[PDB]
RNA sequence: AUGGAGAGUUUGAUCCUGGCUCAGGAUGAACGCUGGCGGCGUGCCUAAUACAUGCAAGUCGAGCGAACGGACGAGAAGCUUGCUUCUCUGAUGUUAGCGGCGGACGGGUGAGUAACACGUGGAUAACCUACCUAUAAGACUGGGAUAACUUCGGGAAACCGGAGCUAAUACCGGAUAAUAUUUUGAACCGCAUGGUUCAAAAGUGAAAGACGGUCUUGCUGUCACUUAUAGAUGGAUCCGCGCUGCAUUAGCUAGUUGGUAAGGUAACGGCUUACCAAGGCAACGAUGCAUAGCCGACCUGAGAGGGUGAUCGGCCACACUGGAACUGAGACACGGUCCAGACUCCUACGGGAGGCAGCAGUAGGGAAUCUUCCGCAAUGGGCGAAAGCCUGACGGAGCAACGCCGCGUGAGUGAUGAAGGUCUUCGGAUCGUAAAACUCUGUUAUUAGGGAAGAACAUAUGUGUAAGUAACUGUGCACAUCUUGACGGUACCUAAUCAGAAAGCCACGGCUAACUACGUGCCAGCAGCCGCGGUAAUACGUAGGUGGCAAGCGUUAUCCGGAAUUAUUGGGCGUAAAGCGCGCGUAGGCGGUUUUUUAAGUCUGAUGUGAAAGCCCACGGCUCAACCGUGGAGGGUCAUUGGAAACU
């Protein structure tokens, strides 16, 4: 099942996260099919959390799961929160 | 580096500058043994090479760091032989002997060491970083008077010009970068190019 | 969507429905730029024994019908 | 070095294959001969046929045969029927 | 060599401990004015042991710092 | 358009041809000498050789029987009036089994494969797809079985081989609905053919668990269930081109090439089997042998082009060697089975077992490549409502100057002859502002305090809100409380002390910037080239100098460049190497002038694509730099679409 996942980019002690939807089954920094943004903890205050999401709902709608921490990612911004108008409507 | 004599090196080159002399003393030729002698005459690549020596000593650096600072000068779109000499002079060791806090070079370069600085805000204590133009160079809040420190300002004048300079806490602001007049042109940039093309 | 169109000249009607036509084209040299004519003998499937020797004939692709041939025939451009 | 769950795994494939041949062979036998019935007009064309049907898809809703090798069955026999 | 060739190696510097059956690291390079030898030997790599007395060229060789 | 240099060497002396040898870059490098650190990377290239030991794939009691443990209602009382003897409501905990799902991913390796393997661009009106998401329709009624357990026999064993019981979301029987399938009609295409209503006959499912409220009930929320559609995904097959060296490999095929049938495959098909026909491929290199995973990329070059596939990604292939099938959505399966083989191991000799090209490690090979470490805290994966467990993926620690980039190893002064050691036309020029000794700094070293980001969650329990309900739990969403951290007392920051302890390495004839003196006297030896040594060696050996640059230096190996010494750009053939001894001619290559014409080549503009990472450019974060991140040249290779008509 596709799921949004975190690919973990960036060097030791320094790690920086691009936001990804792909398949479970491929590898972690291995092939994927979309990437929506960025994600960095280790930056000055904030988490630099980047998301268009008007391409992330495309994969929400139809079978993308969020796995824990980018479904904070997703609801730190308000991907999450504007998702149930597409399925109360 | 170097850590040795640059009496010596301003013999067989043409100054380290030290003080405002160094080669009167003994012959001004060569150091050891076959300097007070005919001095046979040099080839091209040999005056090639001393000049690009005349200038690695002076600001007392090494190769490939040398050179590592050569051909990042091959990126804007100046002049080769002269972007090599001002961003060569844009590092904290001429930026603190250029505004005065030390009689010479070398403790100049031992003053960014230890972390006497605190450019712009925190701390650099890196003797190569290449100090981009305009903002202010000052000396440590810990230790703002020494003996080294203060008794060097007042005896060598003339900040050069793309400086600022004042005595509330010794801040210079670097103002933009110098020119190829406001940079000693005893060693001619002109022909270093020219080693380093082969 | 829609198939490749090629266009040729047969070699061989043997028997049983096949005929073999000869796409010819140009291919470049990789140093020298020169132009080179190359062939390739495309296996096609006739219908019903139509085009004869000689003639050029405008082909398309289909599924595999056999072990060699994966086109077949359209049209009939010129014969003999 | 067997993992213990490799070993619980070849246990259940003993014992998921016998069910399999039981019915898999089932189907292949009830076939068998109503594709014969199918031929020489005999009295069962339209019982053993119904019975063949029958099975070919017991086995398809099951993972037994594939749902286009079920359907290739049941049209070779209900065309010459 | 430990491939199963024979080979002829010159032995640079003034004196050696090469008897026979002695195991040394064979370097590439050729030889001029010798016929027939296009090859050095390590010196000071394996069994064969450094020159006695050079200070001077003393990396190649193969002599440890005096003192 | 930031883009191109050279030198030495044939001769008594030139010019030319021509090879050779250097100066420049790099590496999974090795070796010799030497060696304070710090940050990021990298580290069996050989033997796809054999492997001791741990250890990498498990999870679910909210699928359900059993078991085991034990609180809690726990009698009479052995009177030791609290020890439980047993009895129990059994809360609740743990697992050996049955069952579901995962073991096909992640991880390794490059032996095989010159091939639709791969790259690129297409095609499927010849395709399959568990979980996930969405939409509807359902979930009815019955049955028997078998592990566990009890008992027996073989075996010291571990496991087989019997006998009798038991449960389920296990298995099985029967009802009920399909757009499947087979018969008959009305559209459009690109050949078989499709799509979308129709209308007739046969055919086919199933699961309950843990909640909620109230009716001794009957609806019900969460997520399993199976049925049909889609979407998303992953997979398969086919096709155009692009794919190493040999012709001292020129005939390859015989289910081979078509046909018509039949089977069978998810699917088309010589995919297989029958008959019928004699085709099929090939100098545009069939075949055969040899070599090699391919590509992004990396290295080099002014480009053209050459070289490489370590690391990092995409794909393929393999899992001691060779066949085969099972289970399943998916395998013909790396820590699965069966068979054959070669090795290896245990043994009470009765028969049992194992496959590091997972992570460290061992032996062996080798010039050469490391710890039998810590942690699931981060990200990812599996199974679960969930807590959570398992994860040698991964995050870290250790060793190695292997590479890159940063810092050091201390200067401000001042006898411009203190000592002493080279050279000396000995008087002096050198080492030398070198150096003792005077004044300060402490990067760092060490001890001694402070100390962190990575860390936001899930989960519980509270408040809303939305869908839904008769209502409430619950669910979706929103916030806000508290929860956990391998690295690690690490990064780093403050003080305390000391010029303490922290440089070698190769060159000195000329290319090539740096030389004098003793020793030795064709000896000992040097040498990249030319060449040095026979008594005055600037080339050997040492000593004082000096220079290249430096935690490195030098040698060797290999690659590209210099090499215009394979020349399309960009060479030649009178005598330097090179015109067949000349004809006739096949294939091929090339071909006079004009008009009309088409659009293959050609040119031009509309798209689409050539992933990410890197290269180039611009910013951001590392105290700078290495490095890392983001935004751009941009895909220029190709395919689809308009046009232009001179030249082939």
């Amino acid at each position: 099942a596709v799921k949004i996942r975190l690919t973990r980019l960036g060097s030791k002690r320094n790690p920086f996260y691009r936001i990804v939807v792909a398949d479970a089954r491929s590898p972690r920094d291995g092939r994927i099919i979309e990437q929506i943004g960025t994600y960095n903890p280790t930056s000055a205050n904030a988490p630099e959390i980047k998301v268009d999401e008007a391409l992330a709902l495309k994969w929400l709608n139809d079978g993308a799961k969020p796995t824990d921490t980018v479904h904070n990612i997703l609801s730190k911004e308000g991907i999450m929160k504007k998702f149930d108008e597409q399925k109360k409507a | 580096r170097f850590r040795g004599s640059n009496w010596k090196k301003s013999r067989r080159l043409g100054i380290s500058l030290s003080g405002t002399g160094k080669e009167l003393e003994k012959r001004p030729y060569a150091p050891g043994q076959h300097g007070p002698n005919q001095r046979k005459k040099l080839s091209e690549y040999g005056l090639q090479l001393r000049e690009k020596q005349k200038l690695r000593y002076l600001y007392g650096m090494t190769e490939r760091q040398f050179r590592n600072t050569f051909d990042i000068a091959g990126k804007k779109f100046g002049v080769h032989g002269e972007n090599f000499m001002i961003l060569l002079a844009s590092r904290l060791d001429a930026v603190v002997y250029s505004l005065g806090l030390a009689r010479t070079r070398r403790q100049a370069r031992q003053l960014v060491n230890h972390g006497h600085i605190l450019v712009d805000g925190k701390r650099v204590d890196i003797p190569s970083y290449s100090v981009k133009p305009g903002q202010t160079i000052s000396v440590r809040e810990k230790s703002q008077k020494l003996n080294i420190i203060v008794e060097s300002v007042e005896i060598n004048n003339f900040v050069p010009e793309y400086l600022n300079f004042d005595a509330d806490s010794l801040t210079g602001t670097f103002v933009r970068l110098p020119e190829r007049s406001e940079l000693p042109a005893e060693i001619n940039e002109q022909l270093i190019v020219e080693y380093y093309s082969r | 969507n829609d198939r490749k169109v090629y266009v040729g000249k047969v070699v061989s009607d043997k028997m049983d429905k096949t005929i073999t036509v000869l796409v010819e084209t140009y291919k470049t040299h990789k140093l020298y730029g020169k132009r080179v004519k190359y062939s390739k003998k495309y296996k096609t499937h006739d219908e019903n024994n139509s085009a004869k020797l000689g003639d050029i004939v405008k082909i398309q692709e289909t599924r595999p019908l056999s072990a060699t041939k994966r086109f077949r025939l359209v049209e009939i451009v010129e014969e003999s | 070095a067997n993992i213990k769950s490799a070993i619980k795994r070849v246990k259940t494939t003993e014992k998921a294959e016998a069910r399999n041949i039981s019915q898999k062979s089932a189907m292949r036998t009830a076939v068998k001969n109503a594709k014969t019935a199918v031929s020489n007009n005999a009295d069962n064309k339209n019982e053993l046929v119904s019975l063949a049907v029958k099975l070919v898809d017991k086995a398809a809703q099951s993972n037994l045969i594939h749902s286009n090798k079920a359907d290739r069955i049941k049209s070779q026999l209900m065309t010459a029927n | 060599l430990s491939n199963n060739i024979e080979i002829n190696a010159y032995i640079p510097g003034i004196g050696h401990n090469l008897q026979e059956h002695s195991v040394v690291l064979v370097r590439g390079g050729r030889v001029k004015d010798l016929p027939g030898v296009r090859y050095h030997i390590v010196r000071g790599a394996l069994d064969t042991s450094g020159v006695d007395g050079r200070r001077q060229g003393r990396s190649l060789y193969g002599t440890k710092k005096p003192k």
